[PDB]
RNA sequence: CGCGGACGCUACGCCGCGACGAGUAGGAGGGCCGCUGCGGUGAGCCUUGAAGCCUAGGGCGCGGGCCCGGGUGGAGCCGC
RNA sequence: GGGACGGGGCCACGCGAGCGCACGGGGUCGGCGGCGAUGUCGGCUACCCACCC
């Protein structure tokens, strides 16, 4: 289940990290990276990821359906986002906030996005 | 409907806006009331004796029913039948002071630590100087200061004493309900006494500040507080 | 002309030099480490008067500016390129260190890519 | 509707005032006055007709933002304070001036600013000194005054006058009002004795000079 | 008129004796 | 072009007998000498100047080799017109002595 | 009419209010202090130079101590 | 009862609406001025030396 996993992923995972009198994660599917209930992405049943584009330009979103829990080939969705700077904010603030789905997570999804387009822009 | 359920909560809000309207009536005149009563009480202890001078006898009047009680000297090299008393008075520090109602009980108590306090016979205004400046709570075994009435107003409720100047008259007059406004009340914290003593060990008779000092003590507190 | 930190508060503290053991200088044997010292002749364990000091708790720091870089930014220690994606959404608090045994051909692809994603590294020069 | 009377208590301390409520309400006349009971913007187009939106919503976010701060209740910013003096200076009075590159020169005050800062204005023929600002800390006071309420005194002149701008010239208004001050003044002075050396010559301190012993 | 639960009648028609 | 400044004979920290605390340095007035005359001498802006080798900045001026440590006056002390004197850093051992000058202009008149 | 509302909560966490702090022999608890080794794990680092030494180089921690830059050195090493 | 023109004080005389000053649940400026490239501005700590205790 989840509190149950929580109980026994919070302190010897391998996606874990502790220096410098800090911790942070890695996992797939997280954001603001770091070690809580709320931003792990293996144990709920519902996750955003926000992933920028294998290639050069643009912003891949993985979600997760509920269908298939146990089937790790076709449990998440990746769509690709290549556009301007405004609707893409609003296709995922759409995304998370009119369907209901785990809205916790709109204002971290929206800046950790907006970073990614503040990255990938020419450097001077 | 969403149109009654407004009104009906802009009732209460407008009930407790006219009860804080009926108590600040209230203790507006529970103030004005005992500002006659202790100029009653202070020309009539002078017209005794304007009367007595006509004739030629003399007026006594009654001995006074509060003592204000500090310590003076330290916590090192004490008595143990001593510190027990200082520790029934609640004086834990040195330069603590508290309110004593007065007894033959409690003089013969006061009696054997004269080396060690400096008590005397306060007057109104050092009171008044207590309260509202060094006058702090004791709210569930905390410290909390006096901002408001509604402070007092929980702890005794049930002795219609419902703001400071209730408790004051309680104190200058000595009402019944003194021990449930005095172990209420957190021992006060003095500070040093400007100027200098005169010398700590001694009686105030031979030029020391121990011992009794009737209505000197004013000139300790005007010092001190 | 660098990267701000997001606030940047005056750092107080309240001791500002070292601890050295007892007796430390007279001989070499003695390192400069902090040993506290357990006679009963002794003058430093009970603290007389013009001698050296000891460590009490109470030259602790303030919560809110400790393990602080004087520019404002807390420390972070960086192997590879794949652990600077995790402070892509911490940025303007804590600053990267790059280890010592990372060699001078990948700092060229971990200083660049620490441009992009506006992180400030501490030792952006170190080898060339 | 209905004129701003002026407020019907006048002050007798700070806070308060010599009035009570209840000649306050006898005196308001309380008894007769019984009182009982956008962001959506379209726009045509030279297709259809189309919506705007009146501030739109952001296209880039920081990673992290500071919060609110709270509310305090008595702090004003520098132009809503009160100005105050000293009690000694009048409009009149010779000052003798301390800490600019005009060391010691002994000057004739004017007025006070708007802002706080005095109007210290020399005869130019006498102290090299024209009309110049200075603060009102930094200047004793002699006790040596003047008439003054015979001058028209321009109205442009203020500290948005003296104000810094950004080597320098002298703009030809400060000549101007400089002589035009200074051609009212002067025979004010003139016509006392001993005083156009008097404002000439500085202060400096010497032995057998203490400023706790001579009054000035 | 002080405690709530006698006098509120009493600050009842000093309601309708304010408007 | 003469003095604008007042004589101030550096004298010693404020010490007891056997501490010394020296953020408060005392100072002597030639003139002064009584505590009831010290009422002038409130607030006054004190200094302190020296100089050395190298060669620093000066404001309105090519740098010199000056130096100076100001300062404000606090509080009286004694019976007799001894002043003490809060600096912003604490003073060198080697002025015990030596001139520091007081101002005036943070006037009261 | 309009499609809008910061931060948080590793619950062994975060936030607020009060009084207190001396200490030998001795007792207990916390140690993201440290050494040498084994199961696990870091798609770790390394002859474009690892351990180890040196240092008037830059810094953090109450402290135990650690980390970085600059020199020598030449083949194996560390964190959780 | 006035005494046949009498001055000062009384928190007496179950939806009223809008505005502003404030000794009011812990500081703000919606205020300014001079110094800056081969000689100068900053660096408490870490190195040598002097002095007060
Ligand atoms: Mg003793
Ligand atoms: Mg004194
Ligand atoms: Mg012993
Ligand atoms: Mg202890
Ligand atoms: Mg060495
Ligand atoms: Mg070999």
């Amino acid at each position: 289940s989840a509190h149950l996993q929580w109980m026994v992923v919070r302190n010897c995972s391998s996606f874990l990290i502790k220096r410098n009198k800090q911790t942070y994660s890695t996992e797939p599917n997280n954001l603001k990276a770091r070690n809580s209930f709320r931003y792990n992405g293996l144990i709920h049943r519902k996750t955003v990821g926000v992933e920028p584009a294998a290639d050069g330009k643009g912003v891949v979103v993985v979600m997760k359906r509920r269908s298939g829990q146990r089937k790790p080939a076709t449990s998440y969705v990746r769509t690709t986002i290549n556009k301007n700077a405004r609707a893409t904010l609003s296709s995922i603030r759409h995304m998370i906030r009119k369907n209901k789905y785990h809205p916790d997570l709109r204002m971290a999804a929206i800046r950790r996005a907006s970073a990614i387009l503040r990255s990938q822009k020419p450097v001077m | 409907n969403f149109a009654e359920l407004k009104i009906k909560r802009l009732r209460k809000k407008f009930a407790q806006k006219m009860l804080r309207k009926a108590r600040r009536k209230l203790i507006y005149e529970k103030a004005k009331h005992y500002h006659k009563e202790y100029r009653q009480m202070y020309r009539t202890e002078i017209r005794m004796a304007r009367m007595a001078r006509k004739a030629g006898n003399f007026y006594v009047p009654a001995e006074p029913k509060l003592a204000f009680v500090i310590r003076i000297r330290g916590i090192n090299g004490v008595s143990p039948k001593v510190r027990k008393v200082l520790q029934l008075l609640r004086l834990r520090q040195i330069f603590n002071g508290t309110f004593v109602k007065l007894n033959k009980a409690s003089i013969n108590m006061l009696r054997i630590v004269e080396p060690y306090i400096a008590w005397g016979y306060p007057n109104l205004k050092s009171v008044n100087e207590l309260i509202y400046k060094r006058g702090y709570g004791k709210i569930n075994k905390k410290r909390i200061a006096l901002t408001d009435n509604t402070l007092i107003a929980r702890s005794l409720g049930k002795y219609n004493i419902i703001c400071m100047e209730d408790l004051i008259h309680e104190i200058y007059t000595v009402g019944k309900h003194f021990k449930e406004a005095n172990n209420f009340l957190w021992p006060f914290k003095l500070s040093s006494p400007r100027g200098g003593m005169k010398k700590k060990t001694t009686h105030f008779v031979e030029g020391g500040d121990a011992g009794n000092r009737e209505d000197q003590i004013n000139r300790l507190i005007r010092r001190m507080n | 002309a660098a990267l701000r930190p997001l606030v940047k508060p005056k750092i107080v503290k309240k001791r500002t030099k070292k601890f050295i053991r007892h007796q430390s200088d007279r001989y070499v044997k003695i390192k400069r480490n902090w040993r506290k010292p357990r006679g009963i002749d002794n003058r430093v364990r009970r603290r007389f008067k013009g001698q050296i000091l000891m460590p009490n708790i109470g030259y602790g720091s303030n919560k809110k500016t400790k393990h602080m870089l004087p520019s404002g930014f807390r420390k972070f220690l960086v192997h590879n390129v794949k652990e600077l994606e995790v402070l892509l959404m911490c940025n303007k608090s804590y600053c990267a260190e790059i280890a010592h045994n990372v060699s001078s051909k990948n700092r060229k692809a971990i200083v660049e890519r620490a441009a992009q994603l506006a992180i400030r590294v501490t030792n952006p020069n170190a080898r060339l | 509707k209905g004129k701003p009377h002026c407020s019907r208590n006048p002050v007798l301390v700070r806070g308060i005032g010599r009035y009570s409520r209840s000649a306050m309400y006898s005196r308001k006349a309380l008894y007769k006055r019984k009182y009982a009971a956008l962001a959506t913007v379209t726009k045509p187009v030279g297709g259809g007709t189309r919506v705007v939106k009146l501030r739109k919503m952001p296209r880039y976010y920081p990673t992290e933002d500071v919060p609110r701060k709270l509310l305090s209740h008595g702090k004003k910013p520098f132009s809503q304070h009160v100005r105050k003096l000293r009690a000694s200076i009048t409009p009149g009075t010779i000052l003798i001036i301390l800490t600019g590159r005009h060391r010691g020169k002994r000057v004739v005050f004017l007025k006070q600013l708007s802002s706080g800062l005095l109007l210290v204005t020399g005869p130019l023929s006498l102290n090299r000194v024209p009309l110049r600002r200075t603060h009102q800390k930094f200047v004793i006071a002699t006790s040596t005054k003047i008439d003054i309420s015979g001058v028209k005194i321009p109205k442009h002149l203020t500290d948005a006058y003296f104000k810094k701008k950004k080597k320098y010239e002298i703009t030809e208004q400060r000549k101007v009002d400089q002589k035009a001050v200074d051609s009212q003044i002067l025979p004010k002075i003139k016509a006392v004795p001993q005083l156009q050396g008097y404002l000439r010559s500085v202060f400096a301190l010497t032995n057998g000079v203490y400023p706790h012993k001579l009054v000035f | 008129i002080a405690h709530p639960k006698l006098g509120r009648r009493a600050r009842a028609r000093i309601a309708r004796g304010l408007r | 072009s003469g003095r604008l400044w007042c004589k101030a004979i550096f004298a010693g920290y404020k010490r007891g007998l056997r501490n010394q605390r020296e953020h408060t340095a005392l100072l002597k007035i030639e003139g002064v000498y009584a505590r009831d005359e010290t009422e002038f001498y409130l607030g006054k802006r004190c200094a302190y100047v020296y100089k050395a080798k190298n060669n620093t900045v000066t404001p309105g001026g090519k740098p010199n080799k000056t130096r100076v440590i100001w300062g404000k006056v606090t509080r009286a002390h004694g019976n007799s017109g001894m002043v003490r004197a809060k600096f912003r850093s604490n003073l060198p051992a080697k002025a015990i002595g030596h001139r520091i000058r007081v101002m005036l202009y943070p006037s009261r008149i």
